[PDB]
């Protein structure tokens, strides 16, 4: 199956509802990000951080500016890459949770043959992983083969993929 | 803004005058307006939120605990050993070293401590003896020069002609800035 | 000469050296035990089995001690008397088995269930190898009354505390029977007198009042409705305070009246007043039961002629079905107001009085802190109370954090407290003469001179033994006329309080320790034993405790933050605060 | 924080580091205690859910010091709705049973002598509850037309005007100039005191 590098949609989704504890479908885009967390003000700045970190650069006035216009603000100059916040984010995902046997590089190459997914869909499919955290214990490899499977049909479902 | 009208009044001024006020009020309350009944101290400060002998000898093991170590060696008078062995930054110039006391003094097996007039600062010696070359022979020793400064003779035996050569470390004991009064003395070192 | 012997559960394990000479006794009732030992499981998750040695131990015991009799000598009596002495020098070294327990609690998986099973296991069988607690315990807290470092007072919980009073009565029966037993059928047998003694108590009591029938099988216990009505409930909660209280003073091995000359005073909440009063009078054990008698006499009659004055009626589905629908408590004549100004409360019990005729209005009843208070009345004039609270009040989950704080509209919480008759309301007032009838006529007398120590009123908080006239009659106009002040009944300035009431853990104690919370006071639950994770207050445990656990005083906020005078070796004075002393500078910042 | 790393790697005389307009996460706060290498840590907590977050910090890390600078909504700058005594009233026995919390109060002192009955405690005793010492204070506006500072001479006439208003009538700030100062929005939405000038 051919790659598709990450889009910078996707990416502010997963970013923005991984913080919020809430699921990905759980979260709408077309919502300012003030709307979202208006509640407290901590939450509001800590994602404005995240998101700067991951893209490195902002527009002015980003939480009052729904989402959705935002993606291809970051779009346009983002290529394609998990950063530097995505890239611990995974790496707690991996380490923190119970894959004991298998590490990030193992759970690439696991989608990328028994799938066909190569770099950019493993990227997609790991920010599906993300938004979906099982938070309590999972047994062993046999629950997160089954689970990264769901997770590419989650991926596969949004995106418009089939395998 | 009820009490910003003085314009151009300097900081020292102002908040001195809190702190007096406070002094005052807490004086009149709880002291009699009476300046002896405050009790003193070397130097205020250094003492973590968190919560008598004249010649004692300790001994460090593999085992010793780093806290017990250096409170005993400090002991409880506020003192200049108190600080030298308390203060975690000293002060070269005006950069924030940790404090080397506590680096020489880490409790490892097989120094000794030994101090000398324990009670009484004004001639305290501690002494960190040390197996140089199997025989146990004094290495370290940490006493006052005339009051106002911190000697430490750190001495090496396996020289040239066997007679040991002795290092002066320096340090202003400046009681005064009580946060970190060890300031390591740069001229001449 | 003692020969080994092994008992085991699985994995745990314990050795007994058993003297040779009877080792054949104690080779025959293992062998009866590890037959009586059920299958030990994984992790021994499963009930009725030990988790610990100690466990295991402590069923040894409960198992040899109901085999043993106390009035025929056994070949048995030898067995139990070693393996008890082995036990109290290789579990309960120095503490009280109270901390023992709560030890296992906290450090391995042990459940409640169980801790209680080996508390009792172990004084059966110490009461069975007659090995009594004689002895003057070395409890800290009680030494350091001794030397007067602490005042120590006990409180006496009323009504509204919890639901199943009863339950915690059949747990005090089961766990503590060697001890309570005793008591439990002299009260028992008691009400049995009183029932058929008053005129129509039989008409009152519909189901009866054996109690000990219902404490022996939990199946013949009737509805828990039945039970909650203030005829049975009042008199039981008493029995449970004094029971409480006889437990204490047996395993500190006082007197009733050492006990109660170690405290400095004593007060109870609504009923519970009694009790002290009762336990202000009592001296030794055989001088014990009168005091009893009287004080469970009393709550009989509070019981009866206050249910004859105001009994309950049949409410209209339609309101509870509002009230439950509308995530409010049951329908009852008393109502439990959180965070709100009694000049509020006032203000609304006077509106709704405004509109309801004067048999049907409504009055406070207990002031219990400054922002937590109870209204009692007629449960539908309640329910018409908590209406006009709903509409006020903001929904639980609104937050007004940006709003400006005067703007916020005040959220509180209003609950119907489990009572079936209202407490300290005009509605009781008939009652009281026939009540002090009932005082008189039973001869139920409390004297100025019997009273050792001093007993405060729920209404002025004065001492009850300088009052002119009878104190039975101040005490029945204190429980159902007068209202409960509890924050100015409470100015005795005493380190430790005992929550000797019902309750537990939604007790009295806990209330009382919110209200003076940060004054050096720490309040002890004494009718439950648990593990409190904040360790702002103590649990039964720090009562029996000998060490450095059992002395544990609370926080005075005054005398330990302090702010203090300190001057430098230059004469540099400084203000000394917990800031100052960190950065060894004014506590005065400017900040960012 | 990066740059502050190097300079406590390069050991620049840096008590502290306070975190101003909120609370950090829990994360973030572990990360500046025992990588950054301070002495303490500032934090100045808007509401009783941002002191419940200063408590878990204190919670987490006990042999660290951390000053929980409390403003009250009275305060200049960027301010809450909240009253200053009330949301103490209510978390003072929380907080006290953490050692390594030092409790500074702030907002509206410019006199040693109106925040003395809070250093004693028995500001508390107005409010029927035990007295209640505090660690030390804070002073913003009291210092603000001091020689010192870089703030304009005329600037300080201004402020000098400014009458100011007891504590119980602040909340009307949010509607028009009480005592020469109103609240108005910042950039972002939050609300600040400002000195009631034409602009």
């Amino acid at each position: 199956i051919a790659d598709e590098p990450v889009k910078a949609s996707l990416l502010l989704h997963v970013l923005v509802a991984h913080k919020l504890k809430k699921s990905l479908d759980s979260i709408p885009m077309s919502k300012t990000i003030k709307d979202l967390v208006g509640g407290k003000s901590t939450v509001q700045n800590e994602i404005l951080g995240d998101l700067g970190k991951e893209f490195g650069t902002t527009p002015e006035k980003p939480e009052e500016t729904p989402l959705e216009e935002l993606a291809e603000t970051f779009q346009d100059t983002f290529s394609g890459a998990l950063g530097k916040q995505s890239s611990s984010l995974l790496s707690r995902l991996i380490s923190s949770k119970m894959p004991g046997g298998f590490t990030i590089t193992v759970a690439r190459k696991y989608l990328q043959t028994r799938w066909g997914l190569p770099s950019g869909r493993q990227d997609g499919v790991l920010l599906v992983a993300l938004s979906n955290e099982p938070a309590a214990r999972l047994g062993s490899e046999a629950d997160a083969k089954a689970f990264l499977d769901s997770m590419a049909q989650k991926y596969a479902s949004i995106v418009g993929v089939d395998l | 803004a009820q009490f910003t009208k003085v314009i151009d009044e300097p900081i020292k001024s102002i908040m001195d005058g809190i702190h007096d006020g406070h002094i005052k009020k807490l004086l009149h309350q709880y002291y009699g307006d009476d300046e002896s009944k405050i009790p003193a101290v070397e130097y205020f400060g250094g003492e973590s939120p968190v919560d008598s002998e004249d010649s004692a000898v300790f001994k460090a093991t593999s085992s010793t605990d780093e806290e017990s170590w250096f409170k005993a060696l400090a002991g409880s008078e506020i003192n200049w050993r108190h600080a030298s062995f308390l203060c975690s930054f000293i002060t070269q110039d005006k950069m924030f070293v940790s404090n080397p006391i506590r680096k020489v003094f880490k409790p490892s097996q097989g120094m000794v401590v030994e101090i000398s007039n324990g009670n009484t600062s004004s001639k305290t010696v501690v002494t960190l003896s040390e197996p140089v070359q199997g025989e146990l022979k004094p290495t370290v020793i940490l006493k006052l020069l005339k009051e106002n400064i911190i000697q430490m003779e750190m001495i090496e035996n396996r020289t040239m002609d066997g007679k040991p050569v002795s290092l002066p470390l320096l340090y202003n004991f400046n009681p005064d800035n009580g946060f970190a009064p060890i300031s390591e003395v740069m001229e001449d070192r | 000469s003692t020969r080994p012997l092994t008992l085991s559960h699985g994995s745990l394990e314990h050795v007994l050296l058993v003297p040779t000479a009877s080792f054949f006794i104690a080779s025959q009732l293992q062998e009866q035990f590890n037959k009586i030992l059920p299958e030990p499981t994984e992790g021994f998750a499963a009930d009725d089995e030990p988790t610990t040695p100690a466990e295991l131990v402590g069923k040894f015991l409960g198992y040899v001690s109901s085999l043993v009799e106390p009035s025929k000598v056994g070949q048995f009596d030898q067995v139990l008397n070693l393996c008890l002495t082995e036990f109290e020098n290789c579990y309960l070294e120095g503490n009280d088995i109270h901390a023992l327990a709560a030890k296992l609690l906290q450090e391995n998986d042990t459940t409640l269930v169980k801790t209680k099973e080996l508390i009792k296991n172990y004084i059966t069988a110490r009461i069975m190898a007659k090995r009594p607690f004689d002895k003057k315990s070395n409890s800290a807290l009680f030494r350091a009354v001794g030397e007067g470092n602490a005042q120590l007072v006990a409180i006496f919980g009323g009504q509204g505390n919890t639901d199943d009073y009863f339950e915690e009565l059949r747990d005090l029966y089961q766990t503590y029977h060697v001890l309570v037993g005793d008591l439990i059928k002299f009260s028992a047998e008691t009400l049995s007198e009183l029932i058929r003694t008053t005129l129509d108590a039989e008409k009152v009591f519909t189901q009866g009042l054996n109690i000990l029938e219902w404490l022996e099988n939990p199946s013949n216990t009737p509805d828990k409705d039945y039970l909650l009505s203030i005829p049975i409930s009042c008199p039981l909660i008493g029995v449970i305070q004094l029971a409480h209280y006889v437990v204490t003073a047996k395993l500190l091995g006082f007197t009733p009246g050492e006990l109660r000359s170690y405290l400095k005073g004593a007060t109870g909440h609504s009923q519970g007043l009694v009790t002290a009063v009762a336990i202000a009078e009592t001296d030794s054990w055989e001088s014990f039961f009168v005091s009893v008698r009287k004080a469970i006499t009393v709550l009989f009659f509070i019981g009866v002629r206050c249910y004859e004055a105001y009994p309950n009626t049949s409410l209209p589905p339609s309101i509870l079905e509002d009230s439950l629908e509308n995530n409010e408590g049951v329908p009852s004549p008393m109502l439990s107001i959180s965070n709100l100004t009694q000049e509020q409360v006032q203000d609304y019990v006077n509106k709704t009085n405004s509109h309801l005729p004067a048999g049907k209005q409504v009055e406070i009843s207990l002031v219990n802190g400054a922002k937590n208070l109870v209204v009692s009345g007629p449960p539908q004039s309640l329910y018409g109370l908590n209406l006009t609270l709903r509409k006020a009040k903001a929904p639980s989950g609104l937050d007004q954090s940006r709003i400006p704080f005067s703007e916020r509209k005040l959220k509180f919480s209003n609950r119907f407290l489990p009572v079936a008759s209202p407490f300290h309301s005009h509605l009781l007032v008939p009652a009281s003469d026939l009540i002090n009838k009932d005082l008189v006529k039973n001869n139920v007398s409390f004297n100025a001179k019997d009273i050792q120590i001093p007993v405060y009123d729920t209404f002025d908080g004065s001492d009850l033994r300088v009052l002119s006239g009878s104190i039975s009659e101040r005490i029945v106009d204190c429980i159902i006329r007068l209202p409960v002040k509890w924050e100015t009944t409470t100015q005795f300035k005493a380190t430790h309080i005992l929550d000797f009431g019902p309750g537990g853990a939604s007790g009295l104690g806990v209330l009382t320790h919110r209200n003076k919370d940060g004054t050096g006071v720490r309040v002890i639950v004494a009718g439950t034993l648990d593990i409190n994770p904040d360790d702002d207050y103590g649990f039964k445990q720090e009562i029996f405790d000998v060490t450095s656990n059992g002395l544990k005083k609370n926080p005075n906020w005054l005398e330990e933050y302090h702010p203090k005078l300190i001057k430098n070796k230059s004469g540099k004075i400084f203000v000394e605060t917990k800031f100052s002393k960190l950065i060894g500078r004014p506590p005065l910042l400017v900040p960012g | 924080i990066p740059l502050i790393k190097e300079l406590r790697s390069k050991g620049y005389p840096i008590q502290f580091l306070t975190i101003g307009a909120g609370v950090p996460s829990l994360e973030v706060a572990s990360e500046y205690i025992e990588t950054l290498g301070l002495k303490y840590l500032g934090l100045k907590p808007g509401s009783i859910d941002a002191i419940s977050q200063v408590i878990n910090i204190a919670k987490a890390h006990p042999n660290f010091p951390i000053a929980l600078q409390w403003t009250g909504g009275r305060g200049g700058g960027h301010h809450s709705f909240e009253d200053a005594h009330t949301p103490m009233l209510q978390m003072y026995s929380k907080i006290r049973r953490h050692p390594n919390i030092m409790l500074i109060f702030g907002s509206g002192f410019g006199s040693a002598d109106d925040t003395y009955p809070y250093l004693t405690g028995e500001w508390s005793t107005k409010f029927d509850y035990p007295p209640m010492p505090f660690d030390g204070f804070l002073f913003g506006s009291r210092v603000m037309i001091a020689k010192e500072v870089k703030t304009s001479p005329d600037a300080k006439k201004c402020i000098a005007a400014c009458t100011g208003v007891p504590d119980d009538k602040w909340e009307q700030t949010y509607k028009k100039p009480t005592g020469g100062i109103v609240t108005v929005r910042s950039e972002m939405g939050e609300p600040i005191h400002k000195i009631a000038t034409r602009g």
